[PDB]
């Protein structure tokens, strides 16, 4: 899909400036105007800059753009937590058809924050159907790297869980992570102790949250 | 305000034709300088599909042109995309967009609609509680296909502290997703918490109360 090259990611702290580059060719950026878009997670691209350096109404002057040769650059000053987003450049190609870059994710730097850990047994309703999902939540931590280990009756589980991580929080720049361990009902009823053990740079030693089935 | 809204998300089988519409509000479709479509494959950037101008002239991405038809229905104030002979390579969020006046320099975009091309079939979710001086609680939205689901809390009244995670694709070929919220412990006995789940591809909506 993409024809223009952008860095995968950039990062800076609040209040700072970042630049995001877009590299093309003579026949696209070389000859044509460049636009830039912001894509907040889950939303459509929103135009920040058109005709290389012009802002539409509503876009603050913290955003700026320029073009030189076969490259273009977006600048964002005075960074705010709400600026966490993917950013895309766009131009026109030798046929005057729109083309786009691959996106750059902006991450906001913040201080280390340990997660708050919670474990959830399977519900009785899910059990009634024949399955047991056990969920462990790691809430509002930074940086993104974290490790979850599941243990059932002290057996380390490997391969039986899946996890996902939210995009950075628009207000506090933290991440959260959910991990689901899945067992059949029969297997779940064979064991007592379900434990989620969490390692993170914010924790001076691993934190374990556990429950005993049925207790 | 000018609003564009794509038809709903869903599933199309390989070799069949993808059909989307975009309803325009707050602007007469015949007045638009151009209307068009851009897609975004999962985890990737933007890819233009085509445009139709006020004159009726169309221009399509040359890699898709044989498969693409864009047209305008002035009675419905809508424009459309048909993409024939789809394959899993056409899985993407599809956005409609247009520019209301040629003088104007900021096109209006729709919200995007995820179209998944698969030989799997539509399945609605089961919703389970994640039962709870901070308490966490949530909903597990399990075993649905295709994406997406949306989740709100308390009919949109509760937004602070909500985290709705990306779904994971299970080995069964079905998605599972969790949404959680952290709340005061003391509210658990007095405040009702309901997760509002919508899986538009199966027309499945469920409001699940989560109790301690």
């Amino acid at each position: 899909q993409s024809v223009l090259t952008q860095p995968p990611s950039v990062s800076a702290a609040p209040g700072q400036k970042v630049t995001i580059s877009c590299s093309g060719s003579s026949s696209n950026i070389g000859n044509n105007y460049v636009s830039w878009y912001q894509q907040l997670p889950g939303t459509a691209p929103k135009l920040l800059i058109y005709d290389n350096n012009k802002r539409p109404s509503g876009i603050p002057d913290r955003f700026s753009g320029s073009k030189s040769g076969t490259s273009a650059t977006l600048g964002i000053t005075g960074l705010q937590t709400g600026d966490e987003a993917d950013y895309y450049c766009g131009t026109w190609d030798s046929s005057l058809n729109p083309v786009f870059g691959g996106g750059t994710k902006l991450e906001i730097k913040r201080t280390v924050a340990a997660p708050s850990v919670f474990i959830f047994p399977p519900s009785d309703e899910q059990l009634k159907s024949g399955t047991a999902s056990v969920v462990c939540l790691l809430n509002n931590f930074y940086p993104r790297e974290a490790k979850v280990q599941w243990k059932v009756d002290n057996a380390l589980q490997s391969g039986n869980s899946q996890e996902s991580v939210t995009e950075q929080d628009s207000k506090d720049s933290t991440y959260s992570l959910s991990s689901t361990l899945t067992l059949s009902k029969a297997d779940y009823e064979k064991h007592k102790v379900y434990a989620c053990e969490v390692t993170h740079q914010g924790l001076s030693s691993p934190v374990t949250k556990s429950f005993n089935r049925g207790e | 305000q000018v609003q564009l809204q794509e038809s709903g998300p869903g599933l199309v089988k390989p070799s069949e034709t993808l059909s989307l519409t975009c309803a325009v509000s707050g602007y007469s479709i015949s007045s638009g300088y151009y209307w068009g479509w851009i897609r975004q494959p999962p985890g990737k950037g933007l890819e233009w599909i085509g445009s139709i101008y006020h004159s009726g002239s169309t221009y399509y991405n040359p890699s898709l042109k044989s498969r693409v038809t864009i047209s305008v229905d002035t009675s419905k104030n809508q424009f459309s995309l048909k993409l024939s002979s789809v394959t899993a390579a056409d899985t993407a969020v599809y956005y409609c967009a247009g520019l209301t006046q040629s003088s104007h320099n900021d096109a209006n975009w729709g919200q995007g609609t995820l179209t998944t091309v698969s030989s799997a079939s539509t399945k609605g979710p089961s919703v389970f509680p994640l039962a709870p001086g901070t308490a966490a609680l949530g909903c597990l939205v399990k075993d649905y296909f295709p994406e997406p689901v949306t989740v709100s809390w308390n009919s949109g009244a509760l937004t602070s502290g909500v985290h709705t995670f990306p779904a994971v694709l299970q080995s069964s070929g079905l998605y599972s997703l969790s949404s959680v919220v952290t709340v005061p412990s003391s509210s658990l006995g007095t405040q009702t918490y309901i997760c509002n789940v919508n899986h538009k591809p199966s027309n499945t909506k469920v409001d699940k109360k989560v109790e301690p």
